C-alpha cells in the first residue's frame, strides 16, 4: 500500500541543475581561448565527449519517470513545452532570415561592376543573378527532404491509427 | 564536517523546489542591485567633480565609459529581473494558484545557474581584465567592434554574458507559462487567478518573442569581431544592428515593469483588506500594454533616418501604447480609495510615491514619444531622467513594497517602522535631487554619456550632488536595517 | 515579542555585540552618549501599567478559571495589552457554562483561532517561515463544487434543447434505495448509504459517557471562519442579528470603563 | 535570566502601600509573529501575583500590623511577598 | 441571464437550505489523516459577502465549521488516498479482507510512503 | 540519526493543529459534573450510569427483536426524481399557523437566554483577544479602522464621495487649461503675445 | 529535523528504503513518508522565532561572521578586487575628497555657485571664497598631484 | 509610549512620530547642503568659473 499525492509531477532533486551551465561556461571560456591564443585548451574531440556524456542524463531519467510518474495532465505540460520550443526555434529562424534579406529587398545597391543595358550582352544581369549558387543540388537536397517529411507523416498517422 | 557540508552545497546547488530557487534569485537580485548601485556612486562622483577629479586623463576617460556601461547592464539585467521576475515569480506563482511546484522542475535551476555563470563571467570580465567594454549597454557598432579600446577577450566575453542571461531568461519564461496554464487546483479558470500570475504569463510572453532577435544581433556583433566580417561595418547596417536590439530593446522595459504592476495590486488587495478596483479592466490594460509594446521599437531611432511615414507611425504607436498605462493608473487611484490602507506601514507610503513618480516618468516619456520633439531630446539627460525616474522611482518603489511586505511572510519577524521611514523617505528626497533637474539639463541641451560638461549646467550638478549625499545615507541605512534585521537584541538591563 | 535571554552579558558597556553592530548595522556612538534618546523607555513590561490594569478589575478576577488553564503564562501580556482582560474573559467562561448547562442534547461552543481568516491569496493562510513543500495533496477543495450546475446556461451553451430541464420522469423503485427499515410492520425504503458525508454527525461530536441514554450530553467544537474584511458576521441559526447588535452595544457599554482614559493620538 | 518575584512595599509609619518589582528591559527592534512573550516579571509562574495583589489590596489599604516583616535597609519601609494571598 | 431565472417551486420557501447547522455543506479531500483541509467559497454567498475573486479557508477535518461570512455550515473532511503499491502485482480479482487488514494496520500504526 | 519518532500517532505540527478543545481550556481544573450532574457526588453518579445501562441494554435488544421479527403489511416507496440520489426531505422549517409561531416564539427567547447570548460573548471576547495578540509592535492593530470609521454604503459613497470629486476635478481640469494657456502665451486665443 | 529511519523501515513499503544503506541523504534523496516531519523554509528562523530569538547572535563570533559574509561579503569582495586592479581611481578619490586636488584653484579668487534655476543665469548666481583658505588652514594648493593635461 | 524618542517598537510609531522625522530629515537635508556648499567653495574649479572670467564673458 501507498498513499497518493497529486496528480502533479513533485519533481526529484538533479544534477543536471548546474551541469548545464557549467557546460555552457566551459564552452564560452574554450572561445574565448581559442580566440585569445589561437589554439586549443583542450582537444575539440574531447570537450565533444564530454558535452555529449553530460548530456546522456536526459533520456535516462526521461525512461525511468515515464515508467513511473506519468499521466496525461504531464503528458499535457510536455507537450505544450515542446510546442514553445519549436516556437522559439521558429523565431530564431525568422531573426536569421531578417539578417539575410535586409540588404536584398532594398534593391538600389552600390556595385563594383555594371549593371545597365545596351553595354555588354550580360551586364543587364549582374545585380539579379548571383550564378553559382549550386541549383540543381539544392533542389536534390529539396527531394531529400520532401521524402522524409511525407515519410514521417505517413508511418506517424499509421501508427496512431 | 564533510557530510553536513555537503548537505548545505547539495541542498542550495541540487535543489529543484520553487522557494529555495526564489530566496537564490532575491539574493542574487540584491546582491548585483547594490554592486550597480556602487558603480553608480563612482559616476555620480565623477559627474559631480570638475576637472576630471578621478580618471585625471583625457585619454583615461574609457574608464568611465567602462562605468556607465556596466551599470546599465547590471542594472537592467542582474538586478530588476531577478528580483521583480525571478524571486517572486517562483515564490509565489505555484502558491497563488494552489500546486506544488512549476512544471519543469529541472529547467528552475538550470535557469538559476544560467544566471550565476552570467554574473560570473561578467564580474571576471570587467574587473580582473584590462580595458574592458566602453560602449554603452546598447553596444552600439562599429564602436563595439571596430574601436581601439575594445580589442581584448572582455568584450566577447560580456557578449557571452548577455547570451546565457538571455537563455535564463527564456527558459524562466516558459516554464512560467506552463505551469500556470494547465496546474491549476479545480475551480480556478484561467481569467480568474490572481492578478500577478496574469502579469508574470504576459511578461513571460513578451520575452519569448523577442529574445530570439537580441541573439541575433549579438551574434552579429561576435561574427563582426572575430570572423572579420562587415555586418555592421562601413560595407553593413549599423542601422540593421539598431533594428534588431530595439526590437528587443523595448519589449525589456515592458517585462520589467508589469511584474511590478502584478505584485502592487496583489500587496494592495492584502494591505487595503478591499478588492482591486475593476480587476478585469487592469488585466485587459496589462495584456494591452504586452501586445501593443512590440510594434513600437523604433522610437528610440528617430534620428538615425528613418522614412518620414514610418517616424509619423511609430508615434501614433507610441501614443496607442500610451492609453492603456493611464487606464491603469486610474484604477489604482480609485483602488486606494474608500480602503482601509494601514497608516504608518512602509508599504503604503511606498505605494504613494510608485503612483507618483510613474505618473510623473510616464508624462516625459509621452513626451519623447513625438518624433519631431524627439529631435531636442534625443541623447540628452532629459531621456537619462526619464528611464530613472521610471526605473528608479518606480519600479524600485514597487519592490520596495513587495519587500517590506514580504519580508515578516518569509521570516516570522516584523519590519521595523521607523527605521524603514528614514530609508524610504530619504531614498525618494535623494533620487529626485539627482534625477530631476536631469529633465531641465536635457531641454536646455546637455549630452548624456560624458564626463565633463560646459560651464552654463553647474546648478544641475550641484542639486544632483546633493542628491547623492542622501543617497548613500539612505542606502547605507537600508544594508544596515537588513542586518539589524536578523541580529538579536544587543542591550538589555533592569528598570 | 521579544525573548532578552541572558540579561547578564547584554547589559555590559562594552560588548563583543555592541562593537559587531556597530560596525555592520544596529548600534553606535548615539547610544553610548545619548541612551535616553535611542533607548529610551526601551521594550518591556510595563509593571505599572500591569498593577493599573489588575486593580481596576472587579471581582471577576477572582472567579476566572485563567491561572490553571494552558494559557496562564501569558498573563501579563493579557492584563498588559487587553484592557478590562479579567471581565472579558469571566463573561467567557460563564458564557461556555451556561451553553453546557443548557437543555439542549448537543452543546456547541465557538472556536476560533489564527486559522479562523479566510483569504483571497494562499499564501497568507500558512505558519511563517512557510513549510518545504507546500499543496503537496492538491490545493483547495470549493465548496462551491457541492452546489447544482446552472443547468440552463451549460446546456445553452452546447445548443442542446434543454426544454424540459425541470420536467423529470418519477422514479418509484425498491432497487433505487440501500437503506430498509420495518417501522411497526410497515417496510420503508428511504435513502442510498452515499459514505463518509453521511456519518458527519457523529464524526464532529464527543459524548459524555456518564450521561444516560434518556438525558444525552454530546459536546460539538463548532469552528468559526471569518474574512475579518467584511464588518458584517451572519452567524446564521447560531445567533440572530438583532441579538448580535444588542451584544454588540451592551459590550461596548460595559467595556468603556477600561478605555476611556487612553488616548491614540 | 532570574529576579526577585514582585513584592509589595508598606511603610509603617505613614502605612503606604504599593506593588514593585523588576521590570527588564532592551533596545527595541523587529518583534517575533510566532512568539507571545511569557511572564518576565514574576518569571517561572502562572501570573497568580495579579490575583494575590487584588485581594490583598482591601487589606493593606485598611492597615496592617507590619511588625512581622522585614524591613529595606534603615528605612521605614517592609517588603511583603506575593508568593501567597495576604489575609492576616 | 442566471440572475434572472426563476425558483422551481414553493420548496425554498419551506426547506432548509444546503448549508445549514442540520444539512451542512460537506466536502471531500485528500491527504494525510488530521492534515487541515483547503476549502473555500467562489465568493457572494450572501449578498453582504465580498465576491470578486475566491476566498479559501484552512478547516480542521471532520468538524462542524460555520463561514459567518456568508453563514454556512461546512463539513470539510479528508480522504486518504491508499492504493495498492502500483508494480504489476495489482489484483486481477476481487480481493478479501485479510491482506487489506494487514496493510492497513501497518499504515495506521506507522504510515507509508508516498507517491510522488 | 538522533531522536527518531517511534510510531506515526498525530502530532501537533505546520500542516495539522487539531480541533481545540474549548470545554476543557475554559473549565480548566475545575469539575464538569456539578453542571452536568447537579447534586451528584462520584459514587451516586457510578450507580445511575450503571442503571441506565443496563436498561438501556433491555431496551435496545427489545426494538432489535421488535423490528427482526414483525410482518410486514405494507411497503413505502417514497417519489424522487430520476437520478436522483436522495429524496427530498418532507420536513419544512417555517411555522405555518399561529399555534407553531407561539411554540416557536417561546423556544426562540429560550434560546436567547441560554444559546445566543453566550455565542455572542464568546465572540466579542475572541474579537479583543486577536486584538491584544496582534497588539503590541508584533502587526498592524490601530493602524486602520476602529469605532469612529465611517462606514458606508455603496449607493451613499458613490453619490456623496464620487460624484462631487469628479465635479471638482473637471472644473479644475476647465480652469488650468485656460490658466496655463493664458500664462505660457500671454493671452486666450491668440497665441504668443506681442508677436502674432 | 531528526530522522524517521525507524517508522520508515517498520511501515507498509520498507523496501524502498533499501537504499538508505548505500551514500544518500535522507533529507534529499529519499522518498518521502507520510509521517515525515514538517522541513520549513529557513530552519534557523524557524526554531529561533516561536522561542523569541533571532537567528544570529552578534556576541557569538561564528554567528558575527556569517550574518557579515550574508551581507556584506559579496559587496566588500568586489570593492577589494576593484580597489587591486584600480588603485591610482580610489587614490583620486580620496585625494578629491579631502581638498587635496584642486584642477585650476587660485588664492583670493572667488568662483561661482547656484543651486537651482537652470543653467548660469546672471541674475541668480553669486560668489564665493574658499572658507579653508579664509580660515588659514591652506595656503597654497598642491602641484605634484596627477593633471589632466590636453583636457 | 515605549522605545526611543526617534525609533518606536516593531511596527508602531513614537508619539508624534512624524513631526520628529519631517524635524530630523530636514536637520539631515541641511547637513547634505552645508558639504555640498563646502565641496564647490573649496573643491576642484577651473579658471573659467572665475569671478572675473563670468563676469567679463556675460556681458557680450
Ligand atoms: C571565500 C570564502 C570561503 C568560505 C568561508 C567560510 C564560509 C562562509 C559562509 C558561511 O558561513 O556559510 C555557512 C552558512 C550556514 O551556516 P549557519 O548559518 O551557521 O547554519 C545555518 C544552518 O546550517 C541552515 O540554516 P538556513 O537554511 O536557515 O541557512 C541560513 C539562512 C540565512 O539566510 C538569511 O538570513 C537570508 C539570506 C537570503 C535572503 C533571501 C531572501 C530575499 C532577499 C532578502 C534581502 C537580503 C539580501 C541580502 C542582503 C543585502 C543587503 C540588504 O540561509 C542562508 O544562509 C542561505 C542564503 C543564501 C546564500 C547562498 C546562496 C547560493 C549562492 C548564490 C550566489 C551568491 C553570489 C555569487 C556572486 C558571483 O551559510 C550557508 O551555508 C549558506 C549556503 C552556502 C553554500 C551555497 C551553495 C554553494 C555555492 C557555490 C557557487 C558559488 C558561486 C560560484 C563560485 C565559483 C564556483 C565554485
Ligand atoms: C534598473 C535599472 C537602473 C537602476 C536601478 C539605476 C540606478 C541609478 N542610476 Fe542608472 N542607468 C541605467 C539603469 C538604472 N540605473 C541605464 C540602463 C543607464 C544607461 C547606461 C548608458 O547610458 O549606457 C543608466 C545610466 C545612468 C547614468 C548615466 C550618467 C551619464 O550617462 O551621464 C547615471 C548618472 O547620473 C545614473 C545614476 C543612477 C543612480 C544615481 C542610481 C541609483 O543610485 C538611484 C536609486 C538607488 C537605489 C537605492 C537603487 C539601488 C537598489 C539597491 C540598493 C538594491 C536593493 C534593492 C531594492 C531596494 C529593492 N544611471
Ligand atoms: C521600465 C522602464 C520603462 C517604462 C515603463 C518606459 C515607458 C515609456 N517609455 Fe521609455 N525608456 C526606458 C525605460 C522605460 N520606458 C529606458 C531604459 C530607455 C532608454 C533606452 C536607452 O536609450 O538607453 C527608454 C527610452 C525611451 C525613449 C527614447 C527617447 C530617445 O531615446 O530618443 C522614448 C521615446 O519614445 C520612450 C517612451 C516611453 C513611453 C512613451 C512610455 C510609456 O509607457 C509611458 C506611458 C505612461 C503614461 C502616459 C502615464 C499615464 C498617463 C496618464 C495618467 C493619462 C494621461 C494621458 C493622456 C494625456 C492621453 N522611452
Ligand atoms: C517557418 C519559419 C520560416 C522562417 C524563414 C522566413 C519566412 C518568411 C517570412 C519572414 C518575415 C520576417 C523576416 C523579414 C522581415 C525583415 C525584412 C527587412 O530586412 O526589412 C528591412 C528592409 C528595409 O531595409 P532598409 O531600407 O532600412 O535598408 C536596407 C539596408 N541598407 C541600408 C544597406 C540599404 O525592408 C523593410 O523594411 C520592408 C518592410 C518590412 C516588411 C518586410 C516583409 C518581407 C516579406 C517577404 C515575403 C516573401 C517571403 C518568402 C520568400
Ligand atoms: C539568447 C537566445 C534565446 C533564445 C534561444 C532559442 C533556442 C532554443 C532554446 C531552448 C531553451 C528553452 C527550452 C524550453 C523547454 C523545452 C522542453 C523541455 O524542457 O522539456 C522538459 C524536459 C525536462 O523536463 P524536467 O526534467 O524538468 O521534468 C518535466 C517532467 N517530465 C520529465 C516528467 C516530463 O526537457 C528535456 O528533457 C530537455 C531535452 C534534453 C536535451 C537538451 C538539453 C538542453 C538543456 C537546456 C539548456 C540548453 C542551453 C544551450
Ligand atoms: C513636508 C510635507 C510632507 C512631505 C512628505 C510627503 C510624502 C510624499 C509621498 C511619498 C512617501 C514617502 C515616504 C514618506 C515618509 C513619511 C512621510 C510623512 O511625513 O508622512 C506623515 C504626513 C503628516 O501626517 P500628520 O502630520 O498629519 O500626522 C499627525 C496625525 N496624527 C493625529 C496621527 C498624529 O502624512 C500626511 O499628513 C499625509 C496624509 C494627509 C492627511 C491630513 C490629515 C491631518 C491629520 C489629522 C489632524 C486632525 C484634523 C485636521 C483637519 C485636516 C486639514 C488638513
Ligand atoms: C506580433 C508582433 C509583430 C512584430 C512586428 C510589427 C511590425 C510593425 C511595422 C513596423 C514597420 O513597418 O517598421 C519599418 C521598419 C523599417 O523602417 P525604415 O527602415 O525606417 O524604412 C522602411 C524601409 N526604408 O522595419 C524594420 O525595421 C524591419 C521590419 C519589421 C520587423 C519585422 C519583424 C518580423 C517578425 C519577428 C517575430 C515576431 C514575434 C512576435
Ligand atoms: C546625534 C547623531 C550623531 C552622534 C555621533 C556620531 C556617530 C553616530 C553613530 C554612528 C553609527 C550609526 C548609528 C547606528 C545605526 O543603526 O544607524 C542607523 C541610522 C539610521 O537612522 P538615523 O539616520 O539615525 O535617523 C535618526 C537621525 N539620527 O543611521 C544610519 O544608518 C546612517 C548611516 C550609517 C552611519 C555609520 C557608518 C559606519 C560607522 C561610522
Ligand atoms: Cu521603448
Ligand atoms: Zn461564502
Amino acid at each position: 500500500m501507498i498513499l497518493n499525492t497529486n496528480i502533479n509531477y513533485g519533481g526529484r532533486n538533479s544534477r543536471l541543475c548546474y551541469l548545464i551551465p557549467l557546460m555552457v561556461h566551459t564552452i564560452f571560456l574554450y572561445l574565448a581561448y581559442l580566440i585569445y591564443y589561437n589554439i586549443n585548451l583542450i582537444n575539440i574531440y574531447l570537450l565533444l565527449i564530454i558535452i555529449i556524456f553530460i548530456n546522456i542524463e536526459w533520456p535516462l531519467v526521461i525512461i525511468y519517470e515515464y515508467i513511473y510518474l506519468t499521466n496525461y495532465n504531464i503528458q499535457n505540460n510536455l507537450l505544450y513545452n515542446i510546442a514553445t520550443f519549436i516556437f522559439l526555434e521558429i523565431l530564431l529562424f525568422i531573426g536569421f532570415y531578417w539578417l539575410y534579406i535586409n540588404n536584398i529587398i532594398h534593391y538600389p545597391n552600390n556595385l563594383p561592376y555594371n549593371n545597365n543595358i545596351a553595354v555588354n550582352l550580360l551586364d543587364h544581369l549582374n545585380h539579379n543573378n548571383n550564378t553559382d549558387i549550386c541549383l540543381y543540388i539544392i533542389l536534390h537536397n529539396l527531394l531529400l527532404l520532401l521524402y522524409v517529411t511525407l515519410i514521417l507523416q505517413l508511418v506517424h498517422r499509421y501508427v496512431q491509427l | 564536517m564533510i557530510n553536513n557540508i555537503m548537505h548545505m552545497i547539495n541542498k542550495y546547488t541540487l535543489t529543484t523546489s520553487h522557494k529555495i530557487i526564489g530566496i537564490l534569485y532575491g539574493y542574487m537580485g540584491y546582491i548585483a542591485g547594490i554592486l550597480g548601485y556602487i558603480i553608480s556612486m563612482l559616476i555620480r562622483m565623477e559627474l559631480n567633480t570638475q576637472g576630471l577629479a578621478i580618471v585625471r586623463k583625457v585619454k583615461e576617460v574609457t574608464i568611465y565609459n567602462n562605468w556607465i556601461t556596466i551599470h546599465g547592464l547590471i542594472m537592467l539585467f542582474v538586478f530588476i529581473m531577478p528580483v521583480g521576475i525571478g524571486f517572486y515569480g517562483n515564490y509565489l506563482i505555484p502558491m497563488l494558484i494552489g500546486t506544488s511546484e512549476l512544471s519543469m522542475p529541472r529547467m528552475n535551476g538550470i535557469s538559476f545557474w544560467m544566471l550565476i555563470v552570467g554574473v560570473v563571467i561578467f564580474v571576471i570580465s570587467n574587473v580582473l581584465m584590462s580595458k574592458p567594454i566602453s560602449s554603452g549597454w546598447t553596444l552600439y557598432p562599429p564602436l563595439s567592434t571596430r574601436d581601439a579600446d575594445n580589442i581584448g577577450v572582455n568584450i566577447d566575453l560580456s557578449l557571452l554574458v548577455v547570451h546565457v542571461l538571455g537563455i535564463s531568461s527564456t527558459i524562466g519564461s516558459v516554464n512560467y507559462i506552463t505551469t500556470n496554464k494547465y496546474n491549476r487546483h479545480v475551480g480556478l479558470t484561467f481569467m480568474n487567478i490572481n492578478i500577478y500570475n496574469f502579469s508574470i504569463i504576459v511578461t513571460s510572453i513578451l520575452l519569448i518573442g523577442s529574445l530570439p532577435i537580441l541573439g541575433v544581433a549579438i551574434t552579429g556583433l561576435l561574427l563582426d569581431r572575430n570572423i572579420n566580417s562587415t555586418i555592421y561595418d562601413v560595407i553593413g547596417d549599423p542601422v540593421l544592428y539598431q533594428h534588431l536590439f530595439w526590437f528587443f530593446g523595448h519589449p525589456e522595459v515592458y517585462v520589467i515593469i508589469l511584474p511590478v504592476f502584478g505584485l502592487t495590486s496583489l500587496i494592495l488587495t492584502s494591505i487595503i483588506h478591499k478588492d482591486i478596483f475593476g480587476r478585469e479592466g487592469m488585466m485587459y490594460c496589462i495584456i494591452s500594454i504586452g501586445v501593443v509594446g512590440y510594434f513600437v521599437w523604433a522610437h528610440h531611432m528617430f534620428t538615425v533616418g528613418l522614412d518620414i511615414d514610418s517616424r509619423s507611425y511609430f508615434s501614433i504607436a507610441t501614443s496607442i501604447i500610451s492609453i492603456p498605462t493611464s487606464v491603469k493608473m486610474f484604477s489604482y487611484i480609485n483602488t486606494w480609495a474608500s480602503g482601509r490602507g494601514f497608516r504608518g506601514n512602509n508599504s503604503s507610503w511606498s505605494f504613494f510615491s510608485f503612483l507618483i513618480c510613474f505618473c510623473f516618468g510616464g508624462f516625459t516619456g509621452l513626451l519623447l514619444s513625438s518624433g519631431s520633439l524627439d529631435i531636442m531630446l534625443h541623447d540628452t539627460y532629459f531621456v537619462v531622467g526619464h528611464f530613472h525616474t521610471v526605473l528608479s522611482l518606480a519600479a524600485t518603489f514597487g519592490l520596495l513594497i513587495a519587500h517590506y511586505f514580504f519580508l515578516p511572510i518569509i521570516f516570522s519577524y516584523s519590519i521595523f517602522e521607523s527605521f524603514s521611514f528614514y530609508h524610504t523617505f530619504l531614498l525618494l528626497v535623494g533620487a529626485l535631487l539627482v534625477f530631476y533637474p536631469m529633465h531641465l539639463a536635457g531641454l536646455s541641451g546637455m549630452a548624456r554619456r560624458v564626463p565633463e560638461y560646459a560651464d552654463i549646467f553647474i546648478p544641475f550638478m550641484t542639486v544632483g550632488f546633493h542628491g547623492t549625499f542622501l543617497l548613500i545615507f539612505s542606502t547605507l541605512t537600508f544594508i544596515r536595517s537588513y542586518f539589524q534585521f536578523l541580529s538579536h537584541i544587543n542591550h538589555s538591563n533592569y528598570l | 515579542g521579544t525573548n532578552p535571554g541572558d540579561i547578564a552579558l547584554n547589559s555590559k558597556r562594552f560588548t563583543v555585540g555592541k562593537f559587531v553592530a556597530w560596525a555592520c548595522g544596529g548600534w553606535g556612538l548615539k547610544d553610548w552618549i545619548f541612551p535616553s534618546l535611542f533607548i529610551g523607555r526601551g521594550d518591556g513590561p510595563d509593571f505599572d501599567r500591569i498593577v493599573k490594569h489588575t486593580l481596576q478589575s472587579s471581582s471577576a478576577i477572582e472567579k476566572v478559571n485563567w491561572f490553571d488553564s494552558p494559557f496562564a503564562c501569558y498573563t501579563e501580556w493579557f492584563v498588559e495589552h487587553f484592557p478590562g482582560f479579567f471581565d472579558s474573559r469571566y463573561r467567557f467562561e460563564m458564557s461556555a457554562k451556561t451553553i453546557l448547562a443548557n437543555k439542549y442534547p448537543i452543546k456547541d461552543f465557538p472556536v476560533v483561532d489564527m486559522r479562523s481568516w479566510r483569504s483571497s491569496r494562499l499564501f497568507d493562510l500558512f505558519e511563517v517561515p512557510h513549510p518545504e513543500h507546500t499543496f503537496v495533496f492538491g490545493g483547495p477543495v470549493l465548496l462551491n463544487t457541492e452546489a447544482k450546475r446552472a443547468e440552463r446556461l451549460e446546456q445553452e451553451w452546447h445548443g442542446k434543447d434543454g426544454t424540459f430541464v425541470d420536467v423529470h420522469p418519477l422514479n418509484v423503485a425498491t432497487e433505487s434505495h440501500t437503506e430498509v427499515s420495518v417501522i411497526g410492520g410497515i417496510k420503508v425504503y428511504n435513502g442510498v448509504w452515499q459514505g463518509g458525508k453521511d456519518s458527519w454527525k457523529r464524526d464532529s461530536a464527543k459524548p459524555e459517557l456518564t450521561a444516560p441514554f434518556h438525558s444525552p450530553i454530546w459536546y460539538r467544537n463548532m469552528f468559526i471562519v471569518k474574512n475579518a474584511d467584511q464588518l458584517v458576521e451572519h452567524f446564521g441559526e447560531n445567533l440572530s442579528d438583532e441579538t448580535w447588535q444588542e451584544v454588540r452595544k451592551e459590550h461596548l457599554a460595559f467595556h468603556e470603563r477600561f478605555h476611556k482614559d487612553y488616548s491614540f493620538a | 535570566m532570574n529576579h526577585e518575584r514582585p513584592w509589595v512595599f508598606l511603610n509603617k509609619v505613614t502605612g503606604k502601600w504599593g506593588a514593585c518589582g523588576w521590570q527588564p528591559f532592551w533596545k527595541a527592534t523587529s518583534q517575533s509573529l510566532n512568539y507571545i512573550p511569557d511572564n518576565f516579571i514574576a518569571l517561572r509562574t502562572n501570573g497568580s501575583w495579579v490575583r494575590n495583589l487584588w485581594q490583598s489590596s482591601k487589606v493593606l489599604d485598611r492597615g496592617l500590623n507590619a511588625s512581622g516583616y522585614p524591613t529595606v535597609g534603615t528605612t521605614d519601609w517592609v517588603r511583603i511577598p506575593l508568593d501567597a494571598p495576604l489575609e492576616a | 441571464m442566471y440572475e434572472d431565472e426563476p425558483y422551481i417551486g414553493v420548496d425554498h420557501l419551506y426547506e432548509a437550505h444546503k448549508g445549514s447547522k442540520e444539512n451542512p455543506v460537506v466536502v471531500e479531500a485528500i491527504g494525510v489523516h488530521g492534515n487541515d483541509v483547503f476549502t473555500g467559497c467562489l465568493g457572494g454567498c450572501h449578498k453582504d459577502a465580498a465576491d470578486a475573486v475566491a476566498y479559501y479557508t484552512i478547516v480542521p477535518p471532520n468538524t462542524l465549521a460555520v463561514c459567518i461570512d456568508c453563514g454556512i455550515h461546512f463539513v470539510a473532511r479528508i480522504n486518504e488516498q491508499l492504493t495498492f503499491w502500483p508494480d504489476g502485482t495489482q489484483p486481477w480479482e476481487k480481493v478479501d479482507f485479510k491482506a487489506v487488514e494487514g496493510f492497513l494496520y501497518k499504515h495506521y500504526k506507522y504510515g507509508s510512503p508516498l507517491m510522488i | 540519526l538522533g531522536h527518531m519518532r517511534v510510531g506515526a500517532l498525530w502530532q501537533s505540527n505546520a500542516n495539522s493543529r487539531g480541533l481545540p478543545n474549548l470545554l476543557k481550556e475554559v473549565m480548566a481544573a475545575e469539575p464538569i459534573y456539578p453542571y452536568t450532574h447537579p447534586g451528584l457526588s462520584a459514587k451516586q453518579i457510578l450507580w445511575n450510569t450503571k442503571f441506565n445501562l443496563k436498561l438501556e441494554k433491555d431496551l435496545i435488544s427489545i426494538a432489535e427483536s421488535a423490528v427482526q421479527s414483525q410482518t410486514v403489511n405494507k411497503v413505502v416507496i417514497p417519489t424522487m426524481l430520476t437520478g436522483d440520489v436522495n429524496p427530498k426531505s418532507p420536513a419544512s422549517v417555517v411555522a405555518k399557523d399561529k399555534y407553531q409561531l407561539a411554540k416557536q416564539m417561546a423556544e426562540f427567547q429560550y434560546k436567547k437566554s441560554y444559546f445566543e447570548k453566550p455565542w455572542g460573548y464568546m465572540f466579542a471576547y475572541y474579537c479583543d483577544e486577536d486584538r491584544a495578540r496582534l497588539c503590541g509592535g508584533i502587526g498592524y492593530v490601530g493602524h486602520h479602522g476602529g469605532g469612529d470609521a465611517e462606514i458606508l454604503s455603496y449607493t451613499e459613497y458613490v453619490s456623496t464621495v464620487v460624484y462631487p470629486t469628479i465635479f471638482y476635478m473637471a472644473i479644475t481640469f476647465v480652469v488650468s487649461l485656460f490658466l496655463m494657456y493664458y500664462y505660457i502665451y500671454g493671452t486666450f486665443f491668440s497665441s504668443t503675445r506681442n508677436r502674432f | 529535523h531528526g530522522s524517521n529511519l525507524y517508522n520508515r523501515v517498520h511501515g507498509n513499503l520498507p523496501q524502498l528504503y533499501v537504499e538508505q544503506l548505500y551514500n544518500t541523504d535522507e533529507i534529499l534523496d529519499t522518498v518521502p513518508h507520510s509521517s515525515d516531519p514538517v522541513h520549513h523554509m529557513f530552519p534557523k528562523c524557524a526554531a529561533a522565532s516561536p522561542l523569541g530569538f533571532r537567528p544570529y547572535d552578534n556576541n557569538k563570533l561564528w554567528d558575527a561572521f556569517v550574518l557579515w559574509a550574508i551581507v556584506y561579503g559579496v559587496t566588500t569582495i568586489f570593492c577589494v578586487l576593484h580597489i587591486l586592479k584600480y588603485p591610482q581611481i580610489w587614490k583620486h578619490l580620496f585625494e578629491t575628497l579631502t581638498f587635496q586636488y584642486t584642477y585650476q584653484r587660485e588664492i583670493g579668487e572667488e568662483y561661482v555657485w547656484q543651486y537651482g534655476g537652470g543653467g548660469l543665469n546672471p541674475a541668480k548666481w553669486r560668489f564665493v571664497k574658499s572658507p579653508l583658505e579664509e580660515l588659514g588652514l591652506v595656503t597654497e594648493y598642491r602641484s605634484d598631484l596627477d593633471y589632466p593635461d590636453d583636457l | 509610549d515605549k522605545g526611543g524618542f526617534f525609533f518606536g517598537v516593531g511596527t508602531q510609531l513614537p508619539r508624534n512620530f512624524f513631526p520628529k522625522f519631517l524635524a530630523t530629515t530636514s536637520a539631515i537635508m541641511g547637513v547634505t547642503y552645508g558639504l555640498v556648499w563646502l565641496y564647490n567653495a573649496a573643491g576642484p574649479r577651473a579658471k573659467t568659473q572665475t569671478r572675473k572670467w563670468k563676469e567679463l564673458e556675460s556681458e557680450d
